[PDB]
């Protein structure tokens, strides 16, 4: 394309990359919290399933 | 060469149209809801 | 001649982007200095003086008319080029044909989003 087409496309992709990096960071934080909260719920749910696999 | 705010919709590529539609559908839905509420308020305030 | 004798005419230049090239060749072989993209300086004039003859005479001058439909050819949709922009700023309306619409099945490819016509309301039958 022409120079302006390339410039606009490059700016758009740079914005997209910035946004995806930020979202990766947010998702990583939420993941850490989710694992932390998943351990106790893991034991709780496994216990609740205990009966059916035992009987 | 840098990047600036509101550039995704300045390029007008696929992401620009995708974003425009993602906005328009949502705000059409909310406009419909608000119009329904406005009609309800109109009827309830006649008396 | 037709528009001056009370009749109506339609003229279709096809293309004007090749008249521009022929004029550039002439001007370069007469040794006149080139301009932008090597086109002479008088490349807007070339077309403006030509498309300004498509008039709509009043009833005192016969009432005849001469419509014009110049055809331009862009390069990969670069409407921003030199001759395309000149002729776009010369003409009244536009009819943008796009290859992405041609292959998507929309034929004629007229891009109704960008196509314009200053007359618009006027020059349209009441039913239409």
């Amino acid at each position: 394309a022409t120079l302006k087409d390339i410039t606009r496309r490059l700016k758009s992709i740079k914005n997209i990359q910035k946004i995806t990096k930020s979202m990766k960071m947010v998702a990583a934080a939420k993941y850490a919290r989710a694992e932390r909260e998943l351990k106790p719920a893991r034991v709780y749910g496994v216990g609740s399933l205990a009966l059916y696999e035992k009987a | 060469v840098r990047s600036s705010a509101g550039a995704v919709r300045d390029a007008g590529g696929a992401f620009g149209k995708r974003e425009q539609a993602e906005e328009e559908r949502y705000f059409r839905a909310r406009a419909k809801e608000q119009l329904a509420a406005l009609k309800k308020h109109h009827e309830n305030e006649i008396s | 001649y037709f528009r001056d004798n009370g009749k109506h005419a339609l003229i279709i230049y096809d293309d004007l982007s090749k008249q521009a090239v022929a004029y550039r060749q002439m001007s370069l072989l007469l040794r006149r200095p080139p301009g932008r993209e090597a086109y002479p300086g008088d490349v807007f004039y070339l077309h403006s003086r030509l498309l300004e003859r498509a008039a709509k005479m009043n009833d005192a001058f016969g009432g005849g008319s001469l419509t014009a439909l110049p055809v331009i050819e862009t390069q990969a949709g670069d409407v921003s080029a030199y001759i395309p922009t000149n002729v776009i700023s010369i003409t009244d309306g536009q009819i943008f044909l796009e290859t992405e619409l041609f292959y998507k099945g929309i034929r004629p490819a007229i891009n109704v989003g960008l196509s314009v016509s200053r007359v618009g309301s006027a020059a349209q039958t009441r039913a239409m």
